């Protein structure tokens, strides 16, 4: 017993995951004692907060997940997120908070596999098939390499490599070296460290019968 | 002049400070929603060597004379504007530091005035706004969010070298 009582009838957390270039935000809010059925979804930009924009179909509605593709289109903005909930016919709760997806940007998602060789790892991560020529958005995918216990960020150029299925030799490596990849991004900082399911692979070993 | 980009922390200190004299938060001030939008096209475009540091000198001459407005320095803190004034001045000196020497900053057509003409319009545009808010606190908010904007979207450009394509 810490702080202040837990307040589980009102939690109003946020997130918004990216499925494949599109954005889609889930909400989550425990309910106590009044059970709520149908939400409505509004975002909005910093440039103007009292610009509240409703999402279709994300309004009045039994789901718990909204898309936004085309909706949300910009990088530079900064998308609020407003979430306002009512239990029947009566209004519950309005949080309103913010996105930065020049910030966040997760993306888990997208398929990835990993071709373990005798002295080379053969990285395939299966993006999407977008064309990044008509794709406004500035960001790093760094391919973590957790080999023998080994961490390490293999941060490549991403131009022409997020059309698709995405190949990375990690070579120099020594026979019998498990390595763990994950699939994340990054901008301008380390703290959009999206580390996805760690896939672990292991190349053939070379811990056979020591002879001359 | 800074040829070399190895590092500096003039306009990313201006940022900051405008970001500490901010007295209230513009999230909390459903009302104020005239936006203005700052001239990235003759800011952001076409110049991004050195040719917008005269754009920019004058920009912040307007930032200045702006802020150094009795109105202003009785809205934001006094303290925080003292070294608001001094930085700026120090932005201003290092801008026109390339204008003194032979560095390839006034060598543009009549555009050189239309970059600056962009943004002295901008300025004025929000001085009017200010007039008809009676520069109330969120109204200052906007101008603070504009400003803040306006450098994430002139100086911040410079830096902006991460896409080539």
């Amino acid at each position: 017993s810490y702080d202040s009582p837990d307040y589980t009838d009102e939690s109003c957390t946020f997130k918004i995951s990216l499925r494949n270039f599109r954005s889609i935000l889930s909400w989550e809010l425990k309910n106590h004692s009044i059970v709520p059925t149908h939400y409505t979804l509004l975002y909005t930009i910093m440039s103007k907060p009292e610009d509240l924009k409703v999402v279709k179909n994300c309004a009045n509605t039994t789901r718990s997940f909204c898309d936004l593709t085309d909706e949300w289109r910009s990088t530079h903005e900064a998308y609020v997120t407003v979430l306002e909930g009512f239990s029947g016919n009566t209004t519950l709760f309005s949080c309103s908070h913010n996105f930065w997806l020049a910030i966040d940007m997760s993306f888990e998602p997208p398929e990835f596999e990993i071709v373990g060789f005798t002295n080379h790892i053969n990285v395939m991560v299966k993006f999407p098939s977008i064309v990044e020529e008509e794709l406004q958005f500035d960001l790093s995918l760094v391919i973590e390499e957790q080999s023998e216990g080994i961490v390490k960020k293999h941060k490549p150029e991403i131009k022409g490599n997020m059309s698709g299925n995405f190949t990375y030799i990690i070579d120099k490596l020594i026979p019998n070296t498990n390595y763990c990849v994950s699939v994340y991004l990054e901008h301008s900082d380390e703290q959009a460290v999206i580390k996805s399911p760690l896939k672990c692979t292991l190349l053939p070993p070379g811990q056979e019968s020591e002879f001359s | 002049c800074d040829l070399p980009q190895t590092h500096s922390l003039g306009s990313r200190r201006t940022l900051m400070l405008l970001a500490q004299m901010r007295k209230i938060s513009l999230f909390s001030c459903l009302k104020d929603r005239h936006d203005f939008g700052f001239p990235q096209e003759e800011f952001g475009n076409q110049f991004q060597k050195a040719e917008t540091i005269p754009v920019l000198h004058e920009m912040i001459q307007q930032i200045f004379n702006l802020f150094s407005t009795k109105d202003s320095s009785a809205a934001w803190d006094e303290t925080l504007l003292d070294k608001f004034y001094t930085e700026l001045y120090q932005q201003l000196n290092d801008l026109e530091a390339c204008v003194i020497q032979g560095v390839g900053v006034t060598e543009t057509p009549l555009m050189k005035e239309d970059s600056i003409l962009a943004v002295r319009k901008y300025f004025q545009r929000i001085t009017l706004y200010l007039k008809e808010k009676k520069y109330s606190p969120c109204a200052w908010e906007v101008v603070r969010a504009e400003i803040m904007r306006s450098f994430s979207l002139s100086t911040n450009l410079q830096e902006s070298l991460r896409s080539k394509e």
